[PDB]
This record gives C-alpha cells, structure tokens and sequence, in this order.
C-alpha cells in the first residue's frame, strides 16, 4: 500500500498544471523511491519523465512497487480543491486524497487501466532563467510554427519564419553574473542547429513555476531535453523529437 | 517521431 504526506501541496499543484495540457492519462510508478511518470503525448511527438523522490515527502510508505493509472485532468480537478495526503491501498481502483493546510477534505480519486530513452552525453548544453526561455517560445510562436535553435560557446539563437516575416533571438553567454539563477551559461563540445515544433515548447513552458531555472541538452540528430528542477524533490524532463 | 528514439 502506498501513503504519503507532503506539506508543501503547492508542488504537487504545479507539477499537474505542467502536465495535464501535454498527457491526458499516465501510469504514476510508485516504489520504495518514490514517485515516477513516463509517458509521451497522443501524438508520439514528445515525452516526459517525472521524478519525485521519497525524501521530498514528509512522510512516504510504499510497501512494494504499484502503479495507478491516473486522468490527469481529474487529479488537477482534485488538486484544485486544496497539507496534502495521498493513500491507495492495495487492489484498489481509487487513489485518496486527503487535504489540510477544524477542517478536513476527502476525495476518492477513481483510477484508470515500456519505451525509455537511454542515457546519453549532449554536444551542446544551455542553462537560462526560466522565465526567459518562456517568454522567447511565447514570442516566436506569434512569427511561426517551428523555432531553429542554434547552439554555440558564446551563445544561444532561436529563429522562427512564417507569412509576416522573421525573427532572431540572440542570447549571450552571461559573464559578470550578479546572481547564478540569472545566468546564462553554455557547455559546448559540438555545435548544434536543430528545428523544434514550438507548439510543443510551449507546452513545456507550463513547468516555469516549477523552478527559476532551465536545461537545454542538446545533440545532433537526437531529441531535445528540457528539464526543470523540482526543488529538493525531484526533476521534470521533457523530450523533443526534431523536425 | 520520438518513438525511433525509444529503448
């Protein structure tokens, strides 16, 4: 059976903000660990992975491995409504939430009915506050569908191209750095230039409460990582398969 | 496709 307090509700809140736009339904695998979801969207274009270690709960019980399939509409829905415990027992349809902050709320949650990327070195990594990288897939996507991003050690550029015309965004490797979270910092072995669908991007881009900070790996040929810290918790990662 | 890129 599985049981689990966090304190901190609000986490949990984002978590499936970020989530509920891109995946519908998902397997959260539950263990000893703590809490893991991998699933691509409907249209096999993308994949995210969430981690959410057990040291990150105030209290946490997983006896041994089960997984819940969960409607993530339905449990932002629940999770809306919020000291947060969640309980399913074992052979059970239902996942239980019980909110706090007298006064108590419980909601029984009903339930639902393989692929892994490997683990790999990127030519080419950014580090940005996240904020920025937000509002530059926001932007781009009012000049076109897709965005090029270009990857070097003295910078980052994102380009997009459609009917009213084109634009370049121009970001430099940060140097007399007031505070590390507004830096900008690349690690560049290769160069790389690749295309994103940002129709994707900005579906990532509902993750930016999660953390100040974002990751962007990147290789030739190979798929886009962006990942979001979840503070002393965990990591959201999404993928993204180039055009 | 991201499926190509699957283990």
């Amino acid at each position: 059976m599985f049981e689990a307090r966090l304190v901190q509700g609000s986490i949990l809140k984002k978590v499936l903000e970020a989530l509920k736009d891109l995946i519908n339904e998902a397997c959260w695998d539950i263990s000893s660990s703590g809490v893991n979801l991998q699933s691509m969207d409907s249209s096999h274009v993308s994949l995210v992975q969430l981690t959410l270690r057990s040291e990150g709960f105030d209290t946490y019980r997983c006896d041994r491995n089960l997984a819940m399939g969960v409607n993530l509409t339905s449990m932002s829905k629940i999770l809306k409504c919020a000291i947060i415990t969640l309980r399913a027992e074992d052979n059970a349809d239902t996942l239980a939430l019980v909110f706090e902050a007298e006064k108590v709320s419980d909601y029984e949650m009903k339930l639902m009915d393989q692929l892994g990327i490997p683990e790999q070195e990127y030519s080419c990594v950014v580090k940005m506050p996240s904020g920025e990288f937000a509002r530059i897939c926001r932007d781009l996507s009012h000049i076109g569908d897709a965005v090029v991003i270009s990857c070097a050690k003295d910078g980052v550029k994102f380009s997009a191209s459609g009917e009213l015309g084109n634009g370049n965004i121009k970001l430099s490797q940060t140097s007399n750095v007031d505070k590390e979270e507004e830096a900008v910092t690349i690690e560049m072995n290769e160069p790389v230039q690749l295309t994103f669908a940002l129709r994707y991007l900005n579906f990532f881009t509902k993750a930016t409460p999660l953390s100040s900070t974002v990751t962007l790996s990147m290789s030739a040929d190979v798929p886009l990582v962006v990942e979001y810290k979840i503070a002393d918790m965990g990591h959201l990662k999404y993928y993204l398969a180039p055009k | 496709d991201i499926t190509r890129f699957l283990v």
